């Protein structure tokens, strides 16, 4: 299902801030004692509305709220950090949680290059049928 | 089910992990991301009178917090120090590890009083109060936040200035709320919804440089008369006035 | 291993309470400010002892306690929420943590329908052996 | 290893994730569930004297909490307000986000005193104290709990009334513990293990409607003599008596 | 990449302590009320420097610190317990997050024993070509 | 990216999960392990003067904690009770569930004063303070820790004595720090970096059995003159002296 932005306005540019789980630290800057304070750990960027992704993202966050709020109502965790990890697990369970029937629609196994490994090397037996 | 954003046919689609096809490839948890988007970017009114009417107090509902990894630079953030008339705090202290929203052009710091008929202050439209990479359902005392919402995404494989604007408030949370913009500890301006942040800052500079502050031990409250203009979204967009005095009220034209 | 209930008694009916991570909210009821209090988020149901599942479940919970208590003794987490997610991971690692040898006992790949895709389409070459 | 319940051949089996066969399909974390089952359902005695003897105080063992997603309606729950003789609290306040067990027909609220020779109160049989979707190894002060245990399952792909019963206790936790059922703040009944909840409620109503409460500033303690019957599990199951007085003790027949 | 210990010294023996998520408890010792205190839950062992693993492990922990500290700087979790579970997920996503092209380098599917199930049972058709 | 240790060709390699080949088999989360290794095992000086110079106070950086499952028996651990001159605590109380490091031959308990110009005490070399299976970036008050670092591993498919040594300190955290080894509450020895734990314990026993403790209400500080030897790593390795007195200072030869 596609995203239809139905907001009164859309800021088509996303001036964003975020962190970095890595970042080749300069010298001692990775050491907490020497590194930046809480205010200085952020990187910034600017993203424009190519393919309408920014205005679609604003609508997506809007529409996500009901399901997210209902999830938070039902959990007893005070702070929830596991949403994305659980969706990664559900990704794998959906594709690999049962028996993978090759050539079936729910099995992500491609026997392409090795359909062409048997049917090519049948011409080693029907090829050499000589005596 | 919590929806997931994914890029398909040069467009963002709402999908889920159980609805992807085999060509869709998720080879790393690095492809999964959470973003906080500010209500600002949807065109909501950001003035203090309009913004505070979106929040209300409620008991019986435990607060909930969810993390988000990336956010949007905010033009307007808010920081509340509200007490009851008896002096008790209306809002709880920020829990350990919850810091203010990191990018705010204008921080509207509102101090004042109200009934606060509820244990926690929630967003009446179901949005979140965004802090430093943590989104909460409730407002924490003296902690800068932006109103916003959270989205979850599957990505494909392949200067900072901040100004604090201070307000005094009475009857906070009710439909009879009065707001004053603070010039100094004794000079104030009656706040109206139409006043933009830059108008308040230039009205503040004009009052200082025209010498229109209180030169008394008492409190001086200016009123900007309907004559003068102030206001359009922030991303797509005062020299000399008259001041005469009329708890000392006054008018500016 | 099957479950043998060895308790003094068994209540064969399970009058249960639980929550709901979704639930098509009516109007504004998904908004925390307007929604139910902590006491009003529960749904109820009644489950009977068909296939002996209820009396078996009571014994299962009883027998689970020792392993659960020993797990809790060893963890430094104050509140444990990750047991079921970790078992989902261990499910996938058991079946897909190594090389899947097709037709082997530990490989959940079924080449059934496409055993019948080659052996059917051998009758495109041994079929047409004419000149 | 923590065992897992699974349905096979029309029966519940204890298995684990590493012991399943390829036909067993786990396509969603929604198939994995945790359940709290009450000791009530196994036939344990639920009267306050019997129930409290299953709990004891112990130092040196850090408390532990585990969540569970679904629970069972309880007929008997407990809520403890125990102090030492010197007035200090025996039990810790409930941690943030730990609420009482949500479905209790009878809440046995016990207030009183005891030695409490230990930092935390544990279950002597290794069971858990079930709260609102959180199971703890220890008892929290003034927080309603049911005794129970937790099970973990793999599922296949395809009115509420509550009554609080109040007790006073001395020598709590020892083998010399005395319990009194509270009719009002000055009228009490000596508690015995055989008294069921409904007997206590009807004995309470009889005392009120027969006017057998204390009409003095002093404390009146009734004793039900061995004559009278009271008691069988709760799921498979008083008009006029004599009252004469004998710290004022008395007897009921 | 191999580990080069570049420390001033190396203690080649690892006198270690740890816990146990199980341990067949003796009688009632699994019950928290009766079991060991916090000081008595540990087991001990001694590991020597065979294959240079101990001196390599000391260098590995040393070199891990920068990436670990930078990860901790970026997270808002007060206590992090999910590092190893996330790496288990990333293991599965790397191998099974996309379509598995059989005989390809990134597909851990071995069709060995059943390459020898077709090429053996071709001698049921080319075998019996008699009339 | 956080590196992972793996055994290949009879040797430990640093790899990652995305860099393994198909022959590498991870069939259980039990194969993934975290270990804390002590800086001791790398040859760092473990005396109190040298060890404390590796720690410093800093504000603006939130503390962070990560768990580790197995640790190494430590010869030297540390336990700090530092206050400011005005009497306020320099270090925060240990958070709930953070206990001392479980295996320490010698616990160097340092009490004293310093400026403590910072909200938290960090490790200047980026190492961690190891507690009971929790590694922190900061030091907690009165909580025994070992300095160390954490490694993460993929495994293949297939008596305890502790002695507390007490010190007094002034000017803690600066480059003008003075340390005294505590014999009793009134007898002390000027501490030098060369003093090993066993030398301190035998110097302590000698002072007790030679009767060289203070027999006054006042404070007696001994100095060991450069004559005497004390000191090599701990894993690869006093009868009668002269005592004359010279706030009462003295010398030992
Ligand atoms: C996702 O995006 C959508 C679209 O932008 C947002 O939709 C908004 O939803 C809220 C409800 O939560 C709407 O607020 C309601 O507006 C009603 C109409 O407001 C005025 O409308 C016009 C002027 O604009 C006038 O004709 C009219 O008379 C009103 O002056 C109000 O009637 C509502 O107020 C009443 O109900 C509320 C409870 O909802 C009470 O608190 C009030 O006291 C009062 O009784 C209410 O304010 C809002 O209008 C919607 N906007 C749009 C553009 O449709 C979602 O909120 C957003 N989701 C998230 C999570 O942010
Ligand atoms: C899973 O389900 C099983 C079965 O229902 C439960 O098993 C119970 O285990 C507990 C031990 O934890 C047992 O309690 C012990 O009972 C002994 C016998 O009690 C009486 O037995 C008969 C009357 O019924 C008399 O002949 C006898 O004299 C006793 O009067 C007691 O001797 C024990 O008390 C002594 O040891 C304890 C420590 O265990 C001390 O605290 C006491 O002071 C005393 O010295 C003890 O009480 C219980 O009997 C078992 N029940 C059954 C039906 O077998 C598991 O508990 C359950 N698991 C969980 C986690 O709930
Ligand atoms: C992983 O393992 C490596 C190797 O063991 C460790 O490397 C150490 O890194 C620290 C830096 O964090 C080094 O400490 C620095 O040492 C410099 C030299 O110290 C002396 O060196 C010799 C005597 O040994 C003399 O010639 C010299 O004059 C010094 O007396 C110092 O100059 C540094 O101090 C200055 O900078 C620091 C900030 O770094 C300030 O705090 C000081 O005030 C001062 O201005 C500093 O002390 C250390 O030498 C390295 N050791 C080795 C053997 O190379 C890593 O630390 C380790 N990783 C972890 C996480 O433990
Ligand atoms: C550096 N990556 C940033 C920039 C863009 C921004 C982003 C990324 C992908 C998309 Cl499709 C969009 Cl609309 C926006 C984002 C979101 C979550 C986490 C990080 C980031
Ligand atoms: C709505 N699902 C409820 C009802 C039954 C109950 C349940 C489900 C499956 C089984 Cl086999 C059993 Cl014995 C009992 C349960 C358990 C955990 C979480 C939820 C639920
Ligand atoms: C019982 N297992 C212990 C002993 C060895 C120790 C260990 C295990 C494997 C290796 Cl390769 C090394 Cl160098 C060291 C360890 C590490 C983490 C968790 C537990 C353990
Ligand atoms: C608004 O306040 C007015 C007072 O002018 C009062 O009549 C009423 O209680 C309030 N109305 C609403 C809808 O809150
Ligand atoms: C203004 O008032 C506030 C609050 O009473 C006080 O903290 C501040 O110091 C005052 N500033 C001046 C300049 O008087
Ligand atoms: C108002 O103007 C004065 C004069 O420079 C300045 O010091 C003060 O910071 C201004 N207030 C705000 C909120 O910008
Ligand atoms: C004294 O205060 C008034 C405001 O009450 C202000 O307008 C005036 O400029 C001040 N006096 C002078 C000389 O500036
Ligand atoms: C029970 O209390 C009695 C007092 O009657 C005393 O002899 C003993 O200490 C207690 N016995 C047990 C087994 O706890
Ligand atoms: C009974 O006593 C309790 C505790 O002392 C008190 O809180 C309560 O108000 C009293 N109730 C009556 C009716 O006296
Ligand atoms: C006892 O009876 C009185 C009389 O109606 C009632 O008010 C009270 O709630 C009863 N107590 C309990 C515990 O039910
Ligand atoms: C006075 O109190 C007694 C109990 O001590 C009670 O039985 C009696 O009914 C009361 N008096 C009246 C007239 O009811
Ligand atoms: C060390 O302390 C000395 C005092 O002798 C002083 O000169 C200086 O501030 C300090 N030097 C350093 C490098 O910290
Ligand atoms: C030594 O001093 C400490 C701290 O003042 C005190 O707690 C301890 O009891 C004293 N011990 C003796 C033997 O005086
Ligand atoms: C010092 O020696 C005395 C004499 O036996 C002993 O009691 C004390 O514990 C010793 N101190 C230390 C730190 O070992
Ligand atoms: C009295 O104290 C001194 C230390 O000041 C000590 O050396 C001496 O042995 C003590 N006296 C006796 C008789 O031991």
């Amino acid at each position: 299902e596609a995203i239809v932005n139905a907001q009164p306005k859309c800021n088509p540019n996303l001036h964003y801030w975020t962190t970095q789980d890595e970042g080749a630290a300069i010298g001692l800057a990775w050491i907490p004692y020497f590194g930046p304070a809480a205010e200085g750990i952020y990187i910034e960027g600017l993203m424009h509305n190519q393919d309408g992704l920014i205005c679609g993202l604003r609508q997506l966050a809007n529409e996500t709220t009901q399901a997210l709020q209902l999830f938070l109502r039902a959990t007893t965790e005070l702070r929830t950090f596991s949403i994305l990890n659980r969706k990664a697990i559900d990704f794998l369970l959906q594709r690999w949680g049962g028996t993978c029937h090759i050539l079936g629609p729910d099995c992500c196994i491609e026997p392409a290059d090795w359909t062409k490994n048997i049917t090519d090397k049948i011409d080693q037996i029907i090829h050499d049928f000589v005596d | 089910s919590i929806p997931l954003g994914v890029i398909h046919n040069s467009a963002l689609q709402v999908s889920d992990v159980d609805k992807l096809v085999c060509r869709d490839k998720l080879s790393s948890t690095n492809q999964l991301r959470s973003v906080g988007l500010n209500l600002e970017g949807n065109g909501v009114a950001t003035d203090v009178p309009s913004a505070t009417k979106r929040w209300g107090f409620r008991s019986g509902v435990p607060p909930k917090v969810v993390n988000y990894e990336a956010g949007e630079w905010a033009e307007n953030c808010y920081n509340l120090e509200i007490k009851k008339p008896d002096g008790s705090e209306c809002l709880p202290a920020a829990p350990d590890g919850i810091r203010g929203f990191p990018r705010c052009r204008y921080v509207h710091k509102v101090s004042g009083t109200g009934p606060c008929a509820g244990d926690f202050a929630f967003h009446k439209e179901g949005a979140f109060f965004l802090y430093d990479r943590l989104a909460s359902t409730v407002i924490y005392r003296g902690t800068t936040f932006a109103e916003g919402v959270v989205a979850f995404l599957i990505l494909p494989q392949a200067g900072y200035y901040s100004t604090t604007i201070r307000y005094q408030a009475t009857g906070f949370g009710t439909n009879e709320t009065e707001y004053l913009f603070e010039v100094d500890n004794l000079t104030y301006v009656q706040l109206e919804s139409r006043f933009t942040p830059q108008f308040l800052l230039q009205l503040n500079e004009t009052i200082y440089t025209s010498g229109k502050r209180s030169n008394t031990t008492g409190k001086l409250i200016w009123k900007v008369n309907p004559e003068i203009d102030t206001t359009w979204a922030f991303w797509e967009t005062s020299e000399e006035l008259s001041f005469t005095v009329v708890x000392x009220x006054x008018x500016x034209x």
